[PDB]
RNA sequence: UUUGCUCCACACAAUAUAGAUGGAUACGAAUAAGGCGUCCUUGUGGCGUCGCUGAACCAUAGCAGGCUAGCAACGGUGCACUUGGCGGAAAGGCCUUGGGUGCUUGCUGGCGAAUUGCAAUGUCAUUUUGCGUGGGGAUAAAUCAUUUGUAUACGACUUAGAUGUACAACGGGGUAUUGUAAGCAGUAGAGUAGCCUUGGUUACGAUCUGCUGAGAUUAAGCCUUUGUUGUCUGAUUUGU
RNA sequence: GUGAACAGCCUCUAGUUGAUAGAAUAAUGUAGAUAAGGGAAGUCGGCAAAAUAGAUCCGUAACUUCGGGAUAAGGAUUGGCUCUAAGGGUCGACGAUCAACUU
RNA sequence: CGUGGAGGUCAGUGACGAAGCCUAGACCGUAAGGUCGGGUCGAACGGCCUCUAGUGCAGAUCUUGGUGGUAGUAGCAAAUAUUCAAAUGAGAACUUUGAAGACUGAAGUGGGGAAAGGUUCCACGUCAACAGCAGUUGGACGUGGGUUAGUCGAUCCUAAGA
RNA sequence: GAAAUUGUUGAAAGGGAAGGGCAUUUGAUCAGA
């Protein structure tokens, strides 16, 4: 939990967007996928890629995908002040269809 | 000037206040009254608030219209693993009323039961009761000696029990432990009974039999603020109210110059401590026993467990006690079953009831079938399987 | 835990006192009846006696009570032990065994006291706390944060989490909802318009049929999991 | 574009993305809705809401100042697709060619 | 008894500290009040005999000014809606750029004008105050630049009228 | 550089107001001889 490493996972975003408000479900899902890529690298500096939350909004602030694919890699970074030195950086992962993926370690980038 | 129409008022006075009861498990305020020439027997038992189905009977009432003829019901499953005897508490009677004068715990204590007695299980030592254990080093002096003053003393002699949640679906993992007094006289003999249960389970059916009536005890379903409406089922305002109309429009006359507590206000709702009274056991099926939820009549080898499993519980695994009708509480709930008070003899109670039928199908949905193999055979072969 | 906690003994400090200044000295019941003693044939018995208040009973003499010499008798009393029993209504007290030891004013002596100056509470008790010196004993939790939803406005409540029948995220299965996905194919298709091997073929064609009770969704407060991946010592506070 | 339409709805050019925000989802509210069976029994009072609604065809009473009432009332139809028919201009009874919608 | 001012007097007090103010510190008077000590302070002031008055406050929904509890409370909820990254910066929900999602939907949230405003136009610097959050941004603050006519208007004509 | 009002420190008290009168206890402080 202190090196760098990639994985991908698949994110259920619509039992996270049960229930919300249709204005608030695409930047809802971009906190849920924060709080999401938070619990499985630990870390609490979390970047979304611009092609990510494009692919968030791709429908609209309403018509959030009910499961994205997502490569999510734990990076350290160097900067002014340490302030949680690693970082995890999410990207889309651009699948034809994402059910019935589990999660990878990517293992190489 | 008066009401210038009468009506009765709107909820009970005796269930006041409607608060929040200070536990989950509601306690016995009361347990039946002893008759010392019985054997010593528990007279209540812990378990869980399963779910509820429906059940086919041939309805035994003569006189009545639908007598020799077939009745659906609505009942309650409650999932009732033994519990684990652990401790024996004695009561002493005062002129200040009951009045506990020493407890006597087991050499060993499950980590179940052990979990009740901390807030952050996980990251304690688990000392509890370690000292305590070694009152059993060679001869158990100490326990006897207690053991004897509860025998000298305490004329009333209760057990203390706990559940085995981790035989439930819940996630809890952290046992409910209950004090259940013992009936069936000679106190010596009370503790000898608790004693020799010591570290061992007692099952519901020797403490339950079929088509006993008995009383469930436990906190209902919770509901947060609840206006006056709801909470006390006044009377809605006209739609031309300003002001909101879901409140009650006089709260008080001028004189007395207060509001009177029996005047219905805004409040919590649910989450209470309710005692009901007169539930006739259907069924005291045994977890072991495959073809749970199956009758004379039906012979469909099926078990208690509904098509996809209870809806929020899971799967009865255990024994369960199968009651007429509704309880207070929800699902997943610890609830307290205990004897009838008095004794009944309405026609009502000592009726024998035998189930035709025990639905299990689906509570998840418009359940068509009964079983998996129903469903195959209704069916036919699917893409996927079957 | 910048040597922590508790108990005991002692010393020293504080701290106050709803108010010590010989002893709260234990049947029950009745009162147009009883207590005590005694006797017998043991009773709702006989006999005697008592009350008319505790104005009693016990205790009570000694530099706030010293130091010593005896006599008499194995008594009284305190102390610390010790044998055992009883007492749970708030028992935390009552009774009892044995020896040791101090006093004894039960009786007879010797020594001392003064000047606090003619009185000044003239300080003698117990309530907690702290500290130091020795001895004895033990070696946790709670909360915040995260999590759960049987709970909930917020607090609160109910759960879980230091290596596991653990938890989480996915995936699988079950369950349930809807109603037959996309794509491909077709001697299907009301037909219209071209071509000739005039029994076919080309273009368009709502729709129909088969793959296909298929496809999609399914916990967000559904059930379950021989799978994949990961997580598991951060902060604060609490002592008789 | 739809549509009778400068209606409502979507889009192009142009412009804006400016209204304090974040987390939850109690009561009571404000605004928007639904509701079994009954159908104004509510209430001063059908207040509020619902029902009706466009277009084509049929049919339309009392009364009347003969002009209306009248969209009286009361009924039927409406999608998609493939066709058919009718309704024209120009050039020299027809031939050639061209063209747009309405029924 | 006390206050502002006046005549006389104490050859009164005072930068070695007047007046004022603060002071559960002391003294005197039944009291109005008077006196003293200490601190602060800095330029005048007092006792007595008289004279004089714009001479004594708790109030008047009193006047002016200042300040509270309420109270970190009511609330900052109409106009569909924002999101990601980078740059700048001490600091970014709000600035800029890019990407995305949306809206006004030509009777516009577009492009110009009349009345009115008067520099708000534009550039640079810049954030103490204002923009009821914020701010690096601005119709803000500071400094400058900018409005070019024989043909567009006024000017000329007359209208109701003056 | 007053008061209202406020912060910190110190002291004290506080079971549904506070404030006051007589009297004394206690604590603090102090004049006179
Ligand atoms: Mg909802
Ligand atoms: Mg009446
Ligand atoms: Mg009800
Ligand atoms: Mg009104
Ligand atoms: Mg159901
Ligand atoms: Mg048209
Ligand atoms: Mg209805
Ligand atoms: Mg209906
Ligand atoms: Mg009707
Ligand atoms: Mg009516
Ligand atoms: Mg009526
Ligand atoms: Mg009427
Ligand atoms: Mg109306
Ligand atoms: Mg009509
Ligand atoms: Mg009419
Ligand atoms: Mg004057
Ligand atoms: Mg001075
Ligand atoms: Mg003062
Ligand atoms: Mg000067
Ligand atoms: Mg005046
Ligand atoms: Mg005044
Ligand atoms: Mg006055
Ligand atoms: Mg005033
Ligand atoms: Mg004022
Ligand atoms: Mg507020
Ligand atoms: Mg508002
Ligand atoms: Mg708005
Ligand atoms: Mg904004
Ligand atoms: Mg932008
Ligand atoms: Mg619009
Ligand atoms: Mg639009
Ligand atoms: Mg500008
Ligand atoms: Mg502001
Ligand atoms: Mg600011
Ligand atoms: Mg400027
Ligand atoms: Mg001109
Ligand atoms: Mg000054
Ligand atoms: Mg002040
Ligand atoms: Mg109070």
């Amino acid at each position: 939990l202190k090196d760098v490493v990639t994985r991908e996972y698949t994110i259920n975003l619509h039992k996270r967007l049960h229930g919300v408000s249709f204005k608030k479900r695409a930047p809802r899902a971009v906190k849920e996928i924060k709080k999401f890529a938070k619990l499985h690298m630990g870390t609490d500096d979390v970047r979304l890629a611009p092609e990510l939350n494009q692919a968030i909004w791709k429908r609209g602030v309403k018509g959030v995908e009910y499961r994205l694919r997502l490569r999510i890699s734990r990076k350290r970074n160097e900067e002014e002040d340490a302030k949680n030195p690693l970082f995890s950086y999410v990207e889309p992962v651009l699948v034809a269809s994402a059910k019935g993926l589990q999660t990878v370690v990517v293992e190489e980038d | 000037s008066h009401r210038k129409y009468e009506a009765p008022r709107h909820g009970h006075l005796g269930f006041l206040p409607r608060k929040r009861a200070a536990s989950i498990r509601a306690r016995v305020k009361a347990f039946p009254k002893d008759d010392r020439s019985k054997p010593v027997a528990l007279t209540s038992f812990l378990g869980y608030k399963a779910g509820m189905t429906t059940i086919v009977r041939d309805l035994d009432r003569p006189g009545s219209k639908f007598h020799k003829r077939e009745v659906v019901e609505a009942v309650t499953v409650v999932d009732t693993p033994p519990v684990v005897v652990v401790g024996v508490v004695g009561y002493v009677e005062t002129p200040r009323g009951l009045r506990s004068l020493t407890t006597v715990w087991a050499e060993h204590l499950s980590d179940e039961v052990k979990r009740r007695f901390y807030k952050n299980w996980y990251k304690s030592k688990k000392k509890a009761f370690t000292k305590y254990s070694a009152k059993y080093a060679q001869d158990g002096a100490g326990i006897e000696r207690e053991l004897a003053r509860i025998k000298k003393y305490a004329s009333v002699v209760r057990v203390l029990v706990h559940t085995q949640i981790r035989k439930t679906p819940l996630a809890q993992k952290k046992a409910h432990l209950a004090e259940i007094q013992l009936n069936g006289g000679s106190i010596s003999e009370k503790v000898d009974w608790a004693r020799e249960h010591f570290e061992k389970t007692v099952a519901v059916d020797s403490v339950f039999e079929q088509n006993e009536m008995i009383d469930a005890i436990a906190v209902t379903k919770g509901h947060g603020f609840e206006g006056v409406t709801h909470r006390w089922g006044t009377k809605k305002l006209p739609r031309k109210t300003h002001r909101g109309l879901r409140k009650v429009a006089c709260i008080g006359a001028w004189h007395p110059a207060h509001v009177m507590w029996s005047v219905a206000r805004a409040g919590q709702r649910g989450y209470h401590s309710r005692t009901s009274i007169n539930h006739k056991i259907y069924r005291v099926g045994k977890g072991d026993d495959e073809a749970n939820g199956a009758t004379s009549f039906d012979r469909t080898k099926k078990t208690i467990t509904p098509m996809g499993g209870f809806v929020h519980y899971g799967e009865i695994k255990n024994d369960f006690i199968m009651v007429k009708g509704c309880i207070p509480g929800n699902r997943k709930r610890i609830v307290t079953l205990r004897k009838s008070l008095y004794t009944n003899t309405s026609r009502k109670a000592l009726e024998e009831v035998s189930l035709k039928w025990i639905d299990t199908a689906s509570k998840f949905g418009k359940g068509r079938f009964q079983t998996p193999a129903e469903k195959h055979a209704f069916m036919g072969t699917l893409k996927k399987d079957l």
